[PDB]
DNA sequence: GCATCCGTGAGTCGAG
DNA sequence: TATAATGGGAGCTGTCACGGATGC
């Protein structure tokens, strides 16, 4: 009947910006799980982030068809920019058009994206595509800024008529998975033990995304306010 | 709440009275009622009638008998540790012949146990049930023979102990032969002895196939009668002296002795029957006229040599027939150890004839009753066929009381047993129920009589069945023997009828046991009902037909293992039969007359009667059971209230309303959850706890005893030597715990001292003495504590001491406590539930309300069922009575689906569709659309098809609900289960079977003397044994050191056991063990044998284990 | 999908690439996610989801035809009463066989999903009879001699059965309680006696130096006597994985080693050079042939089966031997 | 109640001692010093 | 009364 | 499953030797006091109590955890009984 | 007949990893009771041996410390679980102990096929294993997760069943 | 050489 | 310590199974 409680302790272990651990014990009966599920939602839905959600290239009329001079089908190649990571540097920049042009024996990597004022691309490594002699290939990306996952059918945004809607992955939690153990505080017998772990880009990291994940949460709960 | 009853077969007669087996063999026995004179020559009349008269000079002779009143009550004689019984008292007289004096006088035969209204005995203070045996009828049977074909073997069986069984046989050399005794000689001698002469043989038999002159010897024919019986006697008595009286004696003891000598009456029948003869006696032959006449053998040796001729009109027999066995009931077996015992008596009595003064004997001299008692007693306290009474529940009780063993005295030994004993005969229809049988070892030897099913006088169970004449069924009933129901096609109890008249063209009916479809002019008589086939415990599975027989077995046995639960209910879907059960059982107090309820009490009931008489109705309350388990009853009436006769005046145990409850209606969804109900394992809702469901209260008895020593005496005292004010707080004055006084393991229930064994001071013990300057108390502390695991509140305290009116104990014992401790176990982790359809499982996980599955409305489930035990298992009864509760959840209502008869799918669809609109349509109406949730279930579920796509989200939804499937939403989540859930209303039981009564542990403890060994069992605080195959397992496993170490430090090593534990507690490792005390025991005992056994070393010098001690 | 059989293999594999501790790992891993799928799956059993096919009515309709025919060649003589028996017993049988193959079939194409499918074909719970007498008929039954019944139970579970269809299944129920009741005990016995005559048996030493061995034939002779006909795999697989190579042996180009420990490849591949026709028996190391005293050695026993390595000397092989022997026998029927 | 000639009561393996570097070149130098 | 524990 | 246990397997002969062996340095282990261990203070296992972590009070995961660094030495006749004894003694008195 | 052993009812933790079983408190008290005299004398709960006998006799003289010297005691060990009948040597086999709430053993669900063992009310029986020799036995050769495959036939004796199945097939 | 008699055994917990 | 008294009494029965001798 006369209860007592004091503690949790938040615990974090990191890997780079890539990666994450968080530990919440000890915590009441059932809030472990209580807990968990709103924040793995809010997490993978809700977070901002950035996706390519359109690609137009030269010379070719649709998704299925293929580029003479490069290996890589046209399917392959909006694959490689749906793993594109990009940030944006300024908070007011809505979407940003990104060129690339190249041609040649070369190999096409996210570095050769002509750089624009408040955009940086995270992993310049990244590889598109492959250009054999004589290859050509022009394209340009449109990056937008948005939450969760849309597919390349429910947005529809062409810039022109060759322009090819991509299925856009704005999350930058990659992924977002929670397991809660039993744990005891002295002769305390059911109290939960949260282990929470999430998976990033980069762009944004884990322990921001937690944060940015309690306080869509915490502002929620305000809502309940003024009838 | 309104009861909706399915079915169309309309009983024509109710059950009889379910303990009628038991009342009525007991009463015909003892003829109580009857005055002396009245008295049919049965029972312990007919025992009187054969022990007596007693000759040889004197003559002492019977004239009548009668049965006083009972001196003690049936519940004193459960308190007070007393048998429930009758003084007999037997008039007899003594008769010299000479003198011509007779002395007559009552005597006094000591007592004899009574049975109570619901068919129990009381023997020393604890209720027991006689279970009836069932055996082999008496008669003349004839058996193909196993090792020639064309042969066949006569059998003559009388009834048990009641002498040899012979065995008629045509040998492989013409001649035909006698087995009595393990003894073969040549029937012709016999026939010789019986009078017969070979003129009568030869046109009695001629017509046979030669036959005859296997039975033709003239060196037989050549002698009288008189040469060929002093023959006989020296064939069967090699060594003793051939007397003509001893030998007339010896056969007439053997044959014609009614006394030594007896068929049964269903004997002498079946005998009159099988050889179309007629019995002027019981006995195989008569002595009449100096001479010897044969009742029988001749018939038998016809019968043989007919059916070996191939003679037209002559069967074997088929000995697991129930025509030819038959059921031995409480009065018979009583009555036979009351012969025993009276038989015993009778040589007492003509022993103290011989020896004593000639001149004055009463009968009270010649009678020492004690052989009598001993032998009544010995046949209640000690025999195989008197049971310790399952009180679990008053289903547990009438169950027990319909009991039919094939084991027992004069019974089969197990594995005496094969697949034919244990197996369901054709004629077990309507008798004996197929379904209850035990599980392992005893199946087929322990089975239950059918509800319709009755004993009739000769021993033979007779089912009823309706007379059918012309295609019009009557409403005369009639029983029949397996006999007699050969004899004719009789139609199912599920044939359509219209009126009176058969409906249907063609009708299925039985002949012999097989199924034919046959005209309704061919139907002779008519099933009653289906439930005529099964047991009463059977008859309460709804929706039998549809589970699986050995499941049907398991869910009709663990009815009789539900528990009384505090807040029990009657199933949500019952086989109506739940009433009658109560009834019989006498669970419930009800009304003997029409009249008003004057008084009502949670102790007692008064009610006035038409008669203007108050009668007053004491109420039992939470009494102690057999097993433990609180036997109560409760008013259901209020003061001023009209009752007619047969009302229900006061609830018993296990009962609603006068409606069988053996458990709680809950909610169930069945899905898997979490590996939780992995392996038939089950989740429970904590709102079950909170709300009070499968809570039960148990009451457990201890008992001490303080008595006399040659040390000094024992007594109860609340002085215990070296004990804290805190230890003796609830003690009273007297050392007794206080009522009321709650206690846990390691309490005191009654604080006692004894005087220590004789004690040399250990020089340490001096020393410490000195330190401390305290004499050594002269008493130490014996008190009784409260056993590992156990505890409770203390309701009650017996104290007897002798020297205190109406108490007189056991020789040497002083005084006498009982503490009586009851608690109240609420549903926990490890208890057994199971459901009448056989599906049973421990409680493995208890979830708060919110991690429950709930329904869109907020309504979370009480269990959570695993799916995966209904597919192997193929019990769907369970299934259609979710259903059908999930129906009855939201109409608010009951129902009765009889068995074979009963509620149908379109039916239950129709119901579900009412209950549909009450669950939906309500919301329609509070403002409330379908959630998207439910959107996506139905997508799933589109897809599933289960629901027709197109159909507005209300219609899939009712579709749905129609299949009985919901859609639900787990409590962790708040996303609903991908698939839509079956859910509704099942009736669930808490079985006996509960972890508090099982866990335990021990690290040390007690030994045995010899073997000095851990004892066996929790109450001896035991070790769990570790036998063969667990050593074997160790040994695969490659572990010498585990193994070793159970072998000897853990136990049976006592220099090992002492020193490990020592070592333990010291924090050091455990030491090397040494050798076992067991196998020391074996070398002594092997020595005893005069075998030497010698340990030796490699150089075979002798080793010695027993250190010196053993050699001088 | 993976159902028993692929998991089964995959902790075996696993066990084998990467051994017990990750293999346990693994187990741990499949129980979880296992659990937690099958928690909101959706799987659940109601009186629908067992679903009778059409197909069975017309299979009755056809018997109920077959049938008579029958009876009209009892009638004229052409059929003795024990052919008339057996022709209807065969009849009655296959057309249970029909019936089930419908169930299944219905299940497999018009609902994939359905639970008592899915639990069947997974090999969670169920098996094709179970579930046969769950949708279509039950079948037919034993009298208490033994002898079958001509007429068979037309009722499904989920139809319920009559009074008298019960009560003839109760014969079987109650012989096969009986039987599982006796067989228990005699089992037992047996197991105790075969721990009895090899409790002696260890391995004492590394190898026993004998040039004796057995030869496990790849190949049978057919009950039709034309030729030999290979083996089943399972009894191949009994009678080779794990045993060491007493000789050398060359199939397919590759070379197996004197002194060789089967691996369950191995013996694939001599399955396959045996198909090949290339060898058709197989000389191995075995306990019969092992001269070790009060025991057996290293190299003629193989492989410990439950470390899929080589046994460890001291390991007691009598022991698992009758254990292993008398496990199953409460099994057997 | 003996130990069982198999597994770790087995003569082959049940021989076999344990010995850390530093002991046993301790050992190693008792040896070498006589 | 055995098996698997009906009774 | 034991960490490393395949590892441990694969050291010895018989699966039995390494129980032997395990024992063994565990009785050493509990009879010096742990004062004999091959385990630098950082490699020591820990047990994680209400206070904090403290050394593994069980000798057999410090005989596994020391056998898996190969820093000890094992097999048959390394040398005569009573002279270890004495030795272990003298370096680490109990 | 054994000491330092005792029995309960199963029931299936779904949480316990492959090597370990739920041990009910009051059971493990009992079972390692001189242990957990020897730990409860090393730490300040009782003055001697006697005294925390004593102490632990009556069980409203229990405190919650002796629960934690309890864990103290119990840790790295592990105990042996048997079913009877024991058909074969996987009848018995060892798991390191999780004290739990309750009086029930809770059994991992992969070993169940391996025991026969169901949650039907099915018994089981916990043996302590005393000596570092016995203890070292255990955990080497009669560890639950050690033996993943059947003696007699080869194959994995521990694998998916029912629910698993279920799942992954889904 | 075959017919027949005798003595011995007949699964584990757990409680009684 | 004295009439004479002089061969007992229950048996209880629906396994099998080899297997090992013993007997015909
Ligand atoms: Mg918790
Ligand atoms: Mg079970
Ligand atoms: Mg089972
Ligand atoms: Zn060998």
């Amino acid at each position: 009947l006369d209860s007592k409680l004091k503690a949790p302790v938040f615990t974090v272990r990191t890997q780079g910006r890539e990666y994450g651990e968080f530990v919440l014990e000890p915590l009441e009966r059932g809030f472990g799980v209580t807990l968990g599920n709103p924040l793995r939602r809010i997490l993978l839905s809700s977070i901002p982030g950035t996706a390519v959600t359109s690609v137009y290239i030269e010379d070719v009329l649709h998704e299925f068809s293929t580029i003479p001079g490069v290996k890589e089908d046209v399917v392959e190649i909006i694959l490689n920019l749906k793993e594109l990571v990009v940030r944006f540097l300024n908070p007011s920049l809505q979407t940003v058009t990104l060129l690339l042009k190249a041609e040649g024996p070369k190999e096409v990597k996210a570095r050769d994206f002509l750089p624009v004022a408040d955009v940086e691309i995270m992993n310049p490594d990244l590889h598109i595509a492959t250009l054999e002699e004589g290859g050509r290939l022009n394209m340009e990306v449109r990056v937008d800024r948005g939450v969760g996952y849309v597919p390349a059918e429910k947005h529809g945004i062409k810039d022109r008529i060759n322009a090819i809607p991509v299925d856009a992955v704005f999350s930058p939690v990659r992924r977002v998975a929670f397991q809660v153990e039993d744990t005891r505080l002295g002769q305390r017998t059911d109290l939960d033990k949260l282990t929470l772990r999430i998976w990033t880009d980069g762009s944004v990291t884990p322990l921001e995304a937690l944060n940015q994940a309690v306080e869509i949460l915490r502002e929620h709960l305000t809502y309940f306010s003024n009838p | 709440m309104e009861i909706k009853r399915f079915g169309r077969i309309r009983e024509v007669i109710p059950l009889p009275p379910l303990t009628e087996i038991q009342v009525e063999s007991y009463r015909r026995a003892l003829q109580a009622d009857v005055p002396p004179e009245k008295r049919e020559n049965v029972g312990i009349q007919a025992a009187f009638r054969e022990t007596f008269p007693i000759e040889e000079g004197l003559v002492l002779d019977f004239l009548e008998y009668r049965l006083g009143e009972p001196p003690f009550p049936q519940d004193e004689c459960r308190e007070k540790d007393l048998t429930y019984q009758a003084p007999l008292y037997a008039r007899l007289q003594l008769i010299h012949k000479d003198t011509g004096l007779i002395k007559e006088d009552e005597v006094f035969l000591g007592h004899i146990p009574l049975m109570t209204e619901d068919g129990s005995f009381i023997i020393n203070g604890a209720d027991r049930v006689i279970v009836s045996q069932i055996h082999r009828s008496p008669g003349v049977y004839f058996t193909p023979d196993p090792a020639r074909p064309g042969r066949y073997i006569a059998s003559i069986i009388p009834l048990p102990k009641r002498g040899p069984w012979i065995d008629l046989e045509v040998e492989p050399n013409g001649v035909v032969s006698m087995k009595v005794n393990k003894r073969k000689f040549p029937l012709v001698l016999l026939l010789r002895v019986l009078g017969y002469d070979q003129e009568t043989l030869a046109r009695e038999l001629g017509a046979y196939g030669e036959l005859v002159q296997g039975l033709m010897d003239e060196s037989v024919f050549a002698m009288r009668p008189e040469e060929a019986l002093i023959r006989l006697f020296t064939l069967l008595r090699p060594g003793d002296p051939p007397k003509r009286d001893k030998a007339v004696a010896y056969v007439y003891g053997l044959i014609a002795d009614p006394r030594r000598y007896d068929l049964g009456e269903a004997g002498r029948y079946k005998a009159e029957e099988k050889l179309g003869i007629r019995l002027s006696g019981r006995t195989l032959a008569r002595f009449e006229d100096g001479e010897f006449k044969d009742e029988v053998f001749l018939p038998t040796l016809r019968y043989l040599f007919a059916l070996t001729a191939g003679v037209p009109g002559h069967e074997v027999d088929d000995i697991d027939h129930l025509g030819n066995r038959r059921i031995r009931t409480v009065g018979e077996l009583m009555t036979d150890q009351f012969r025993v015992g009276l038989a015993r008596l009778a040589r007492g009595v003509r022993e103290r004839m011989l020896m004593g003064s000639e001149d004055s004997l009463t009968p009270a001299k010649l009678v020492n009753s004690r052989p009598l008692e001993a032998a009544i007693r010995e046949f209640f306290s000690r025999s195989q066929l008197s049971q310790f009474k399952d009180e679990t529940n008053p289903l547990s009780s009438l169950r027990h009381k319909r009991r039919i063993s094939a084991l027992g005295p004069g019974g089969l030994t197990r594995e005496r047993a094969g697949f034919d004993v244990r197996d369901v005969h054709r004629t077990h229809y309507g008798r004996i129920c197929p379904v209850e049988t035990p599980e392992g070892a005893n199946i087929g030897l322990i089975t239950s009589l059918a509800a319709y099913a009755r004993v009739d006088e000769l021993g033979f169970i007779r089912t009823p069945y309706r007379r059918v004449v012309g295609g019009v069924v009557t409403d005369e009933v009639v029983y029949m023997t397996a006999t007699e129901e050969d004899r004719y096609t009789i139609a199912q109890a599920n044939t359509p009828l219209e009126g009176n008249r058969i409906a249907a063209e063609r009708v299925v009916a039985r002949r012999k046991g097989e199924p034919v479809i046959v005209s309704p002019e061919e139907v002779e008589f008519m099933d009653v009902s289906p439930k005529q086939v099964f047991s009463v415990n059977t008859n309460l599975i709804p929706f039998l037909e549809h589970d699986d027989a050995n499941r049907a077995l398991m869910g009709s046995n663990m009815q009789t293992q539900a528990v009384p639960l505090i807040r029990a209910q009657a199933p949500v879907v019952m086989t109506g039969l739940e009433e009658r059960v109560v009834r019989d059982s006498l669970a419930a107090l009800y009304a003997e007359e029409d009249g008003e309820v004057a008084k009502v009490d949670g102790n007692r009931i008064v009610v006035r009667y038409e008669d203007g008489r108050l009668v007053e109705y004491p109420l039992r309350r939470f009494y102690r059971s057999n097993q433990g388990t609180a036997l109560d009853q409760r008013p259901r009436v209020v003061v001023g209230q009209r009752v007619r006769k047969g009302d229900l005046l006061a609830d018993g145990p296990a009962s609603e309303n006068g409606f069988l409850a053996l458990g709680q209606n809950v909610l169930v969804a069945i899905m898997p959850f979490d590996g939780y109900n992995f392996e038939d394992a089950i989740v429970i809702s904590e709102e079950l706890l909170k709300r009070d469901f499968y809570t039960s209260i148990h009451i457990e008895r201890y008992e001490i005893e303080a008595r006399d020593t040659k040390l000094g005496p024992e007594r109860i005292t609340r002085d215990i030597p070296h004990l804290s004010e805190a230890a003796l707080r609830d003690l009273d004055e007297e050392g007794v715990v206080r009522i009321g006084a709650e206690v846990k393991p390691g309490d005191i229930l009654v604080g006692r001292t004894s005087f220590k064994g004789e004690s040399e001071p250990t020089p340490e013990e001096r020393l410490l003495r000195s330190i401390f300057g305290e004499k050594a108390r002269d008493v130490k502390d014996t008190s009784l504590r409260v056993p590992p695991g156990e505890g409770g509140i203390v309701v009650r305290t017996v104290r007897l001491r002798r020297g205190d009116p109406g108490v007189e104990l056991k020789p040497g014992v002083r005084e006498v406590v009982r503490v009586y401790v009851a608690q109240k176990r609420k549903l926990q982790v490890g208890d057994k539930l199971a459901n009448r359809h056989g599906n049973k499982g421990v409680v493995a996980k208890i979830l708060p309300v919110e991690d429950m599955p709930h329904l869109p409305d907020g309504t979370p489930v009480d269990v959570i069922l695993n799916p995966l035990g209904v597919p192997s298992r193929m019990n769907l009864g369970q299934i259609l009575e979710t259903h059908l509760g999930l129906a009855g959840y939201f109409l608010g209502q009951r129902y009765i689906s009889p068995i074979f008869d009963g509620a149908k799918e379109p039916e239950i669809k129709e119901l579900l569709a009412q209950a549909f609109e009450v669950y939906f349509g309500k919301r329609k109406g509070e403002g409330f659309g379908v959630d998207k949730r439910e959107v996506e279930v139905l997508r799933r579920a589109e897809k599933l098809g289960l629901v027709t796509p197109g159909k507005t989200p209300e219609e899939q939804l009712k579709e749905l609900f129609l299949q009985g499937k919901v859609v639900l939403y787990d409590g962790r989540t708040g996303e609903p289960i991908e698939g839509p859930i079956v859910v509704g209303q099942m009736f669930i039981m808490k079985l006996y079977h509960m972890v508090e009564d099982k866990m335990h542990a021990r690290s040390t403890g007690p030994y045995s003397l010899i073997t000095q060994q851990p004892l066996g069992g929790k109450a001896q605080f035991g070790g769990q044994r570790f036998g063969e195959m667990e050593v074997w397992a160790l040994e695969a496993y490659g572990a010498a050191h585990t193994l070793q170490e159970m072998l000897t430090l853990k136990s049976d090593d006592i220099e090992g056991r002492n020193a490990a534990y020592e070592a333990i507690i010291k924090g050091e490792d455990v030491p090397e063990p040494s050798v076992p005390e067991s196998f020391r025991v074996l070398v002594k005992e092997l020595q005893a044998l005069a075998l030497d056994v010698q340990t030796l070393d490699e150089k075979d010098n002798p080793v010695d284990i027993f250190e010196g001690l053993a050699s001088k | 999908p993976q159902e028993k059989n692929s998991l089964k293999d995959l902790v075996y594999q696993a066990f084998l690439r990467l051994g017990m501790e990750k293999t346990a790992r693994l187990l741990d891993a499949l129980k979880y996610y296992g659990f937690t799928f099958s928690t909101t799956s959706g799987i659940t059993i109601g009186i629908d989801d067992a679903v009778i096919p059409e197909e069975k009515k017309q299979y009755l309709e056809e018997a109920d035809r077959k049938l008579l025919q029958i009876e009209q060649a009892y009638e004229m003589g052409f059929l003795t009463d024990r052919e008339r028996y057996d022709q209807i017993l065969q009849l009655w049988t296959e057309t249970t066989e029909k019936v089930t193959q419908a169930v299944f079939k219905n299940f497999e194409e018009n609902y994939p999903f359905n639970p008592l499918y899915v639990m069947a074909q997974s090999g969670a719970r169920g098996n094709p009879q179970q579930i046969r007498q769950l949708c279509g008929l039950r079948g037919l039954m034993q009298k208490p001699s033994g002898e079958t019944f001509e007429v068979p139970v037309r009722s499904s579970f989920r139809e319920g059965l009559t009074v008298l269809e019960y009560f003839i299944s109760s014969h079987g129920a109650r012989k096969g309680g009986a039987d599982t009741a006796l067989r228990t005990a005699d089992s037992g016995y047996l197991t105790r006696k075969l721990v009895d005559v090899t409790h002696e048996i260890v391995v004492r030493e590394a190898d026993c130096g004998t040039t004796n061995y057995i030869s496990v034939p790849l190949f049978q002779p057919d009950e039709v006597t034309r030729s030999l006909r290979l083996r089943k795999r399972a009894d191949i697989e009994a009678g080779l994985y794990g045993r060491v190579l007493a000789r050398e042996v060359e199939v397919l180009g590759v070379r197996l080693e004197e002194g060789r420990y089967l691996s369950m490849d191995d013996v694939h591949l001599l399955i396959k050079a045996a198909e090949a026709g290339e060898i058709q028996e197989v000389p191995v190391r075995s306990p019969l042939t092992c001269q070790t005293r009060y025991g057996v050695c290293q190299k003629c026993y193989g492989y410990d089966l439950s470390m899929a390595r080589p046994v460890s000397i001291g390991e007691a092989v009598g022991i698992v031997a009758a254990q292993s022997i008398g496990e199953p026998g409460t099994q057997l029927t | 109640g003996r130990l069982i000639p198999a597994g770790t009561g087995s003569d082959f393996v049940r021989f076999t001692q344990v010995v850390d570097q530093k002991t046993l070149k301790a050992i190693e130098e008792a040896r070498k010093e006589a | 009364a055995x098996x698997x524990x009906x009774g | 499953a034991e960490p490393g246990i395949d590892k441990l397997f694969g050291m010895v002969d018989s699966k039995y030797r390494l129980t032997v062996v395990v024992a063994k340095r565990a009785q050493q282990l509990l009879r010096h006091g742990f004062k004999n261990t091959v385990l630098e203070p950082e490699e020591r296992p820990k047990m994680q109590t209400l206070e904090g972590l403290f050394d593994d009070p069980n000798a057999v995961t410090w005989a596994m955890k020391e056998l898996l660094t190969g820093r000890l030495v094992f097999g048959e006749n390394l040398v005569p009984e009573d002279r270890l004894q004495k030795e272990m003694e003298r370096l680490y008195p109990v | 007949r054994v000491d330092y052993s005792g029995r309960s009812v199963i029931v299936v933790g779904p949480q316990l990893k492959l090597h370990q079983c739920g041990l009910p408190k009051r059971m493990a008290l009992e079972l390692f009771k001189p242990f957990l005299l020897k730990k409860m004398e090393e730490k300040g709960i009782a003055p001697n041996v006697k005294a925390a006998r004593r102490m632990l006799e009556r069980q409203r003289d229990i405190k919650d410390e002796v629960w934690d010297a309890l864990e103290e005691v119990i840790h790295g060990k592990v105990v042996l679980l048997n079913r009877a009948p024991t058909l074969h040597r996987l009848g018995i086999q060892a798991f390191q102990p999780v004290l739990v709430e309750g009086q029930s053993i809770q059994l991992h669900p992969l070993v169940c096929e391996a025991f026969n063992a169901d949650f039907d009310g099915d018994q089981m029986a916990v043996h302590v294993p005393l000596s570092s020799f016995a203890q070292a036995e255990a955990r080497i050769q009669m560890l639950s997760a050690h033996n993943l495959l059947s003696p007699a036939s080869g194959e994995p004796l521990a694998k998916p069943s029912r629910d698993i199945i279920l799942g992954l097939y889904y």
